[PDB]
């Protein structure tokens, strides 16, 4: 799994 | 202090509640994000059928907003509308503007595959959509905690703790070394990053409890992973090498004042559902820009971490147990 914002 | 479930060293969530009827949710407490969202009872997405949902009509403290809003992450997008209610975390409570998620179809390899309900952002105001003040910042202003700071202790597999307001000295050994943020947006510091012989100087290092791995740019990692006889299984973010590999370096992280290091045990583990002689590298290429690394869970599983809004910095120390 997980890669968390933009 | 909020207890965190650990799932394969890749994901950590704990309990929170929204509303008068103490509606429970599991939240990824996420230092790489700055919005709270929860799946609504109006969420029709398949991901939502296995989640704890939010019913505004059950809570007498619910306040309507309804402005439409979207959050994008590296793992996908959620979509909903704003609402206001009292959020509880341990024995702390505040009113808060959050997202009733309505469409979670864009998060949807991960969301149905995982057991979390929502994300609770622990970043800074400027990272948030809608310019919301962080929970910990607000909590301090309301004098519900001693200091606008919080702490992450993640273990290695069989619980972790988000702790709001103070530093518990039992979580670590030796000196706590702080690092000023280069911007108050992510919890982001300057570092000279070494992956073995490949170095990027004053890189943008993002301390993120919501990222399962260490992250570098693709360009920089092609170099490193090439000469490390790894293999990507076609088309999933799984890089595999042999578990007995002598060559795997202790990664280095230098600041103007401090050295941090991450041994191979902290960034790899066996494929215990496939072949246990093969090992999975918790290093993924993620391109934010030319020089951003995410110091995710691998880092935090070694290093106890303090995020301090009053100091505008991150404190690191070697975790205990």
């Amino acid at each position: 799994x997980v890669v968390x914002a933009x | 202090s909020i207890e965190l479930d650990d799932v394969a060293n890749l994901m950590f969530y704990g309990e929170g509640q929204i509303g008068t009827n103490k509606q429970p949710f599991m939240f990824i407490f996420d230092t790489g994000s700055a919005n709270l969202w929860v799946p609504s009872v109006n969420c029709d997405s398949i991901g939502c059928s296995t989640k704890h949902l939010y019913d505004a009509s059950a809570s007498k403290s619910y306040e309507k907003d309804g402005t439409k809003v979207e959050i994008s992450y590296g793992s996908g997008t959620v979509r909903g509308y704003f609402s206001k209610d009292v959020i509880s975390l341990g024995d702390l409570s505040l009113p808060y503007k959050f997202i009733e998620v309505t469409d979670a179809d864009d998060l949807e390899p991960i969301y149905s595959g995982s057991e979390f309900d929502g994300i609770l952002g622990l970043g800074w105001k400027d990272l948030s959509i809608g310019s919301i003040d962080p929970v910990v910042v607000e909590l301090k202003k309301q004098n519900k905690i001693d200091n606008a700071l919080f702490t992450f202790y993640l273990p290695v597999h069989d619980v972790g703790y988000l702790t709001i307001g103070g530093i518990e000295s039992d979580f670590y050994e030796g000196p706590l070394t702080y690092e000023k943020l280069n911007h108050d947006l992510y919890w982001q510091i300057d570092l000279d990053i070494h992956f073995g012989k490949y170095v990027m100087q004053k890189a943008n290092a993002v301390v993120d409890s919501g990222t399962s791995t260490i992250t570098a740019p693709t360009s920089f990692l092609n170099k490193f992973f090439r000469d490390m006889n790894v293999i990507k299984v076609p088309f999933l973010p799984l890089y595999v090498t042999t578990c007995d590999n002598d060559d795997l370096p202790t990664l280095e992280f230098h600041s103007r004042n401090n050295k941090y290091t991450l041994e191979p045990e902290f960034y790899m583990d066996p494929l215990s559902d496939i072949d246990p002689a093969l090992c999975m590298l918790y290093i993924l290429p993620v391109d934010i820009d030319d020089n951003t690394f995410i110091l995710g869970d691998p880092f935090m599983r070694k290093y106890f971490t303090v995020f301090d809004y009053e100091k505008e910095s991150v404190g690191f120390a070697v975790a205990k147990n």
